[PDB]
């Protein structure tokens, strides 16, 4: 399994 | 088109293999494949036909509540109505979000923060802030579900015991979510190319555990209730109990949704599955409320 | 990332007007600026987002239909049911399209036909297909509609008239979006590179017609309803009449909403007026039809 | 106003 990732400017879901 | 070169008549390029010598940060050299560029857009494009979901499943749910409600003004009609108006209000300004300046193929391959322009962080910190006014709706719809379930001619000790652990629970996810997006802002802002998602992702956890915890919880009354049914009931649930298992009375699928969504590919564009279970558990916190809301024995 | 440069510094590079020295069928240097790049991935993620709100939309519109109906088994009900249902799939298919390798980015800065595999035609004709098992599902949808609202005490002339009109013009346009559809593909197969896009052209302006023709015809039903409510009938429709005209129980909004279509910008990847228009007319085909199969006096 | 353009690939809406 992996860690959820961000954009450097995605907000959350 | 002055003309045409072999290259084309070759049956065996496949591009996805060639190169684009573009600029960056880093140089006026740069090569990056085809299909690189492609992922990068099949990421856009995959998380937004997610959210265009939701902003129609919310604004046609919206609707048909408001127009078919037999009773109205109970705090959980309006709470689970806000809570969708929150959701279109999010996956708008998350449709801005994609067509903005963040999203752009230009600052994911060319990190210029010079392309950034001030409101867009304005936009950014409202969309983390919508975020924690959805997670609130969620959360004061869930402990005013739970109030209703354990409450009157039932014990108060394991309804009491039940309505305190999901409170502290649910404000203590709330103030993570807070935290987490204040964290956020004071990065975004202080400089646009750092990120902070550590503490969206225990956040994220934590209401997996929220629902899994209420799905169990209605399991629970549900073994309860055929109990207390088989002890002198008109013969318990004849056929009945098929649905409520995984039919969305209960809060199984979203349970099990948060659970598989980490057990994807490392996030090749697609992190739909934890955005598909906060659209379920919204959209099926009526049903689980109208089940909650019932005399479970007669 | 050994170092940076001093470009990075410049608060006035304003990325949009650089340089993509990719490679083309045309040769191995064509420049392109990441604005026309960005523009062709925004045209993708503007027409996901109507298809993903489409998708959701008929979903859970099929859902409350068919758990909400009073009266079942009527033409109507399984006639919208089984448009909602061309529509979902319609919605499937042309997410596969977007994600698939005729709308990737490759194939539209390098028209090589290499990249692109059969099957993927296959999916092509099927969509242009569902499109015909769509607007053939509204078409019977709306004769099925008029031969409900001009019959029996009404008169036959002007009801066998309207039936007659908007039957031949229904079965008319039918056959205009099969022979498009089928030299679309005589066309896609022959070649793929080439288009094929007037009769589609016609098609729409004849559907705009069709919808603009059962509005005009619901009004005059309303004019008619009025007249004769005024003459002898119980005080006419009091402060009633005010959701009629706009409220899409009549199909006037998307009667605007193909018009206004075509007075957008020149096909800036924004053709979702007329993707707007058919999702209001089939979601609003149960008002009209429970609006027409309705006694109009008394 | 203008005719609607469709892309070398792209099914009817
Ligand atoms: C509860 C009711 C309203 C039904 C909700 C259904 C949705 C959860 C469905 C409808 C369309 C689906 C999408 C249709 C197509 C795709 C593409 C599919 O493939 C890829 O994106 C991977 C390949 C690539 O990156 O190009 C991933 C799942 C996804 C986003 C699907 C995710 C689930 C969606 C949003
Ligand atoms: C029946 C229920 C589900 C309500 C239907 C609402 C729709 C009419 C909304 C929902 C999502 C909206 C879309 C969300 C985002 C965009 C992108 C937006 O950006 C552009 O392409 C234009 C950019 C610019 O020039 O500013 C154009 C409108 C559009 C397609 C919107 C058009 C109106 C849509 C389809
Ligand atoms: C362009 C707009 C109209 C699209 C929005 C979605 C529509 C498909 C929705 C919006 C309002 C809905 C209506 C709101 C309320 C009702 C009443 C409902 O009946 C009852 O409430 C009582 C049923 C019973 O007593 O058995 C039947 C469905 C219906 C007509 C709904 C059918 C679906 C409608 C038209
Ligand atoms: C149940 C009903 C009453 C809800 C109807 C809500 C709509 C009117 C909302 C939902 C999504 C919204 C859209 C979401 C995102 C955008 C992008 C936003 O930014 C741009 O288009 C300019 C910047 C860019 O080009 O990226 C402009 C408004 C717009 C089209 C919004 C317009 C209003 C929309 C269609
Ligand atoms: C669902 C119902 C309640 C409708 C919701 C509509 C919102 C999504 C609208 C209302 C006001 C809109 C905003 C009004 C003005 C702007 C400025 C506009 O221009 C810029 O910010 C770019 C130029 C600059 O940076 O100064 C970008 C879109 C934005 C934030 C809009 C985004 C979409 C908003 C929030
Ligand atoms: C992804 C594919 C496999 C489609 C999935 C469809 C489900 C979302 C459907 C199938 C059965 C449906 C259920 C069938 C019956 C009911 C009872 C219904 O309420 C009643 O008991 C009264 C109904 C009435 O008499 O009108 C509320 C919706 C619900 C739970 C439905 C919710 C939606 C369900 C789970
Ligand atoms: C009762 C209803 C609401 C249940 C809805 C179930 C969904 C959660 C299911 C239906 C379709 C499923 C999708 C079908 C196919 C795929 C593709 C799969 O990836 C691949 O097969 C290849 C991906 C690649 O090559 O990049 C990843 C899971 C996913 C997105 C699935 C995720 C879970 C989805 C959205
Ligand atoms: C993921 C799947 C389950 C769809 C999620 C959308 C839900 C918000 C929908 C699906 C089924 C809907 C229900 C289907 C049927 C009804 C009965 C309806 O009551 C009626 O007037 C008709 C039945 C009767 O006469 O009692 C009131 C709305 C309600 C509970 C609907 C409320 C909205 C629900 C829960
Ligand atoms: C309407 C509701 C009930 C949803 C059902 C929609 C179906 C019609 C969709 C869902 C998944 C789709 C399939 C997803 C994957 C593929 C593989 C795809 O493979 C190819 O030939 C292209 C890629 C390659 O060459 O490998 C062809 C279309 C097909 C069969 C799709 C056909 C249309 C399907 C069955
Ligand atoms: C009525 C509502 C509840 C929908 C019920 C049916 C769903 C199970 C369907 C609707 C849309 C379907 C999706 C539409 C499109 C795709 C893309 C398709 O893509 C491919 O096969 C290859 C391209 C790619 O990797 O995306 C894979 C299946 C998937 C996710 C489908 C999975 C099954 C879905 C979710
Ligand atoms: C103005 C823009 C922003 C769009 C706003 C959303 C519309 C799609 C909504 C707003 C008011 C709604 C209407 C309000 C009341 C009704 C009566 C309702 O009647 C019944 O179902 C039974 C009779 C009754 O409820 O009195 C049918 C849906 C309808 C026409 C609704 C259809 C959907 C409408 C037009
Ligand atoms: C009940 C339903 C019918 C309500 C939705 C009404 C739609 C017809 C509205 C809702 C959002 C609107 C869109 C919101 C934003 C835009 C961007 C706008 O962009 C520009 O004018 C250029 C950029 C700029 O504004 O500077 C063009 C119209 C458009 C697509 C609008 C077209 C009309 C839309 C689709
Ligand atoms: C791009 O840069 C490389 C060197 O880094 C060079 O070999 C090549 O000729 C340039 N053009 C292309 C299309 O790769
Ligand atoms: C890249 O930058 C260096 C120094 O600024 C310069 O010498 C070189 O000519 C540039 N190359 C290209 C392809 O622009
Ligand atoms: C791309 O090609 C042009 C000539 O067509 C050349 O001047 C330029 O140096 C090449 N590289 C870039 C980044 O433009
Ligand atoms: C492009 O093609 C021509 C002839 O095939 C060749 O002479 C030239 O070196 C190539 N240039 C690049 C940047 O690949």
């Amino acid at each position: 399994w992996h860690w959820l990732q961000l954009k450097p400017g995605q907000p959350m879901y | 088109a002055p003309s045409l070169s072999n290259l084309f008549y070759d049956p065996t390029y496949n591009p996805g293999q060639s190169t684009i010598n573009y600029t960056s940060i880093y140089g006026n050299g740069s090569t990056i494949t085809f299909d690189e560029l492609q992922g990068l857009v099949n990421s856009t494009v995959t998380q937004a036909i997610m959210f265009g979901v939701r902003c129609g499943a919310a604004a046609l749910t919206l609707i048909v509540m408001w127009m078919t409600s037999r009773s109205r003004k109970t705090p959980i009609f309006i709470i689970n109505q806000v809570s969708l108006f929150l959701i279109i209000l999010h996956s708008a300004l998350y449709f801005k979000y994609l067509l903005s300046n963040y999203s752009s193929v230009t600052y994911a391959l060319t990190g210029f923060p010079q392309f950034i322009s001030r409101g867009d962080v304005h936009v950014y910190g409202a969309t983390n802030i919508i975020q924690v006014l959805l997670v609130a709706s969620i959360e004061t719809s869930l402990v005013f579900q739970i109030k209703v379930i354990f409450t009157g001619d039932n014990f108060k000790r394991i309804g009491l015991m039940l309505t305190s652990i999901s409170f502290t629970l649910g404000i203590a996810t709330v103030t993570m979510y807070f935290v987490s997006a204040v964290k956020g802002m004071i990065v975004t802002y202080n400089d646009v190319s750092a990120t902070q998602d550590k503490y969206f992702n225990a956040s994220t956890i934590l209401l997996a555990s929220s629902i899994n915890f209420m799905s169990f919880v209605l399991v629970v009354k549900l073994i309860l209730a055929i109990r207390s049914r088989r002890f002198l009931g008109l013969k318990q649930f004849d056929s009945f109990h098929i649905l409520l298992i995984m039919s969305c009375q209960s809060l199984l699928v979203p349970s099990i949704i948060f659970i598989l969504a980490y057990s994807l590919k490392p996030n090749q564009g697609t992190d739909v599955l934890t955005t598909v279970a906060t659209l379920l558990a919204v959209l099926s916190l009526p049903l689980s409320s109208m089940w909650a809301t019932a005399a479970n024995n007669a």
